[PDB]
């Protein structure tokens, strides 16, 4: 009889996985999405005699660090990250998290925010001049212009950190943002190193890295899962009411 | 409803909100001064179910914990702010501005309003008026019988008049610039109203602290890159199928649970 | 008692009973372990108003020793 | 066993839910049509012991304010109120309704009459010269120039009044016509003022603002929670079917 | 009910409705364009008008 709680757990498994692919599937379009690959675990039931029970349970062993690919935007300071690069933000409550989006805005009042929560750059919050005119180097010297003055006052005004982190040593944070798994803290710091070696394109975004193939072929596994399961529940069910007749006369 | 059907929804309003901005941005084509708009899309918090727990390095060990997560939320509408093309249209009355400026509108209930669009009249009494009649602050009146009228690349607009030999200046047409030309609001009719994400309106003249210059008998067009529209249409309808897949998916996952 | 499971959200940021950052509530039952409960527990049911019918036999019988 | 009268609670309000939608549904290009959209409410059944159940109450909390989408017709009186903007009507019974049907008419004897039981502006029914030929501005004034008459004589006849009211504080009342809740009346009174900000949209009408794609999943999660329901009820009437066997012999 | 605002509640009433019955099928007299037949015995309108 407790085989449907078995079955009945790879069923529930199956709808999170579900629910995983779909915010990974309705995130396309999404600039610098990265995606979040799925697995299921077996959890095995050690106990007094012959371990035959083994849980289903499903878990999300982090973040898809595959480099969508890129869109020209053409706008000055849209910037694009080469790979294993990322932009620094300062988070909601105050703390550097980590992201791809490069679609930089600037304030009226001379902010330069990535999605507010804005972006940190050798020093605290980058703040530029209210005449903008700004443009992203290559190694991310941010350079501007007040619009009414000659092209050869173009001295730089600041500074985009870039930071090099990758896969198993970086842990999304229940935002948009990334930040260390607290495993790649005893090591390298709370707040890292600028590595230069981290490159920018400017006039060009980066994608979400959903390859909708591999999500096709997860949903079709899903469903036929699912549907497996539903079977054995089933056929467990209709075991119990079969044999709960032993006990008459 | 289970969240696999919510959260595939929102992708399906997340397209749908896309595929209504390439629309708009689309059909105007042919509209003066237009400036291309750009669906940005964000995604919402994640719920994180089951923690990682400890990465016991012993082994190569999977770092599984739990965050599900949801849906697209469209985020913003980035108004591409960027000098369009130039047509002549011939006629005196217009202008194109070189380089950012707005010019400034007095709306009909009083507050003012901003268009890079010169396609510009005169009323019967001899205003400067917008293809519907808003007057162009500060008004500029041109004379009656007026047999030219020039207007200069730093808005001084004159008129030529029968017998003297001197274009003798009627006014000063003068543009505004903001701070952040991406945040003004939107209002219809090729207007723009400043908002708290703009900042106040700098008034001057064509040409100095930063406003373009002006160019007469010329008309600015639409940025808009159809390329462009194109090539996101077919990825907006690929993006679709793919949602609407997601929830059909789900729907027979569902129809099999409570078969039974 | 509650299952005190964090509540899953949705965004619906025109609706009241949305805070900032609107975010309605939303429900947190999985369907599959609520059908999966009623099955077990009717089964359960059973098995117990069949032991009471056994029961209750075996009472009336002892009823009957000797006489 | 009175578990099954919950069950069934929630499967005829699903129905309800439903029978909304398909009117929420028919109602795709009627114009200026409001979606009527509609919640679930939990209902405790606070009690002597062992708070367990509870009902599913169907409730449809108000209608959706986000404008449909425009249609362009050309025609001169064909009118398209900006975003939180509605015309005021003369109902039925005579009260001011809140419509954004645009659609206005003028009769053989000038009566504006947005479709019958007309419209209500700056004073009582605005009528106009019977050889009407109307033009409307775009803050509401109303032209008239009569068709045999030099054109400079487009004298204003007339002001459309248009009112600001969203959402929370208007209801429908049991006619396509909208008022306030009577929780905006100890509030912005009885009879509205003309807010002279709301601008017209001349020359294009409305459409309703049905999502098709939020309809399309309110009915498959209306059909799996139904079947639900209905495997509940029988796993219910069979548990007590087989019970009934303990009071005899 | 009544909003006692306070707490954010939702307004929750129920009103069902029915029915989408066509209430009209207008006639949009707008002039159309006009064609070269070179036959003497027709005839086009210019403006509001009809023949008795």
């Amino acid at each position: 009889d407790h085989a449907i709680y078995t079955a009945m757990g790879a069923a529930s498994q199956t709808l999170n996985q579900q629910a995983v692919t779909a915010s990974n599937l309705a995130n396309a379009s999404t600039p610098g999405f990265r995606a979040q690959l799925n697995a299921l675990r077996a959890v095995p039931v050690d106990g007094l005699s012959l371990a035959t029970r083994t849980l289903v349970t499903a878990s999300t062993p982090g973040a898809d660090m595959t480099p969508g690919q890129l869109d020209y935007t053409s706008r000055p300071l849209d910037v694009a990250l080469q790979q294993d690069g990322w932009l620094v933000v300062q988070a909601a409550d105050g703390a550097e998290g980590y992201t791809r989006n490069g679609n930089i805005q600037v304030g009226p009042t001379g902010q330069l925010t990535i999605q507010g929560h804005p972006v940190i750059g050798e020093g605290g919050p980058i703040t530029v001049p209210e005449g903008s005119e700004i443009t992203i180097a290559a190694d991310g010297t941010i350079s501007a212009l007040n619009p009414g003055d000659p092209p050869n006052t173009v001295a730089p005004v600041g500074r985009l950190k870039l930071v090099k982190a990758e896969g198993n040593e970086v842990q999304r944070s229940d935002d948009g943002l990334f930040r260390l798994t607290a495993e790649a803290q005893a090591e390298r710091g709370a707040v890292l190193a600028a590595d230069p070696s981290i490159r920018i394109m400017s006039g060009v975004l980066e994608g979400s890295n959903v390859k909708p193939v591999e999500a096709m072929t997860d949903m079709i596994a899903n469903a036929r899962r699912f549907e497996m399961q539903m079977k054995v529940i089933t056929s467990v069910d209709e075991n119990e009411g079969r044999a709960n007749q032993l006990l008459s006369m | 409803m289970i969240s696999s059907l919510w959260i595939a929804k929102t992708g399906l309003d997340a397209q749908q909100t896309n595929m209504d901005v390439i629309a708009n941005n689309l059909a105007n084509v042919s509209t003066n001064g237009f400036k291309r708009q750009r669906a940005v899309f964000e995604d919402l918090l994640y719920q994180t179910i089951r923690q990682p727990g400890a990465q016991s390095s012993e082994q190569t060990t999977l770092p599984s914990g739990l965050q599900i997560g949801t849906g697209v939320r469209p985020v913003a509408t980035e108004r591409l702010h960027s000098q369009g093309n130039l047509s002549q249209t011939n006629n005196s009355k217009d202008v194109a501005i070189k380089g950012q400026g707005f010019f400034q509108v007095m709306l009909p209930d009083g507050t003012s309003a901003y268009t890079r669009d010169g396609s510009f009249q005169v009323d019967q009494n001899g205003q400067l008026v917008t293809a519907g009649g808003f007057q162009v602050q500060p008004a500029i009146t041109i004379p009656a019988n007026a047999l030219s009228i020039t207007i200069g690349r730093d808005g001084v607009v004159s008129v030529t008049q029968q017998g003297q030999a001197a274009p003798v200046q009627v006014g000063q047409l003068n543009l505004t610039t903001f701070m952040n030309d991406t945040g003004l609001e939107s209002i219809g009719e090729n207007l723009y109203i400043e908002t708290q994400s703009s900042g106040a309106p700098n008034e001057s003249t064509p040409g100095l602290n930063g406003a373009g210059l002006l160019y007469q008998g010329y008309v600015e067009t639409s940025n808009v890159n159809v390329a462009e529209e194109l090539v996101n249409m077919i990825q907006v309808q690929r993006a679709y199928e793919i949602n609407s897949k997601a929830v059909s998916t789900t729907d027979q996952m569902l129809q099999k649970l409570t078969q039974l | 008692i509650e299952s005190q499971a964090p509540e899953k959200l949705v965004y619906e940021p025109g609706n009241p009973l949305a805070d900032a950052n609107g975010y309605v509530k939303m429900p947190n039952v999985d369907v599959v372990g609520e059908m999966v409960n009623t099955m077990s527990a009717s089964r359960s049911y059973q098995a117990n108003i069949e032991v009471l019918n056994t029961v209750k036999s075996m009472m009336l019988k002892t009823l009957t020793l000797g006489q």
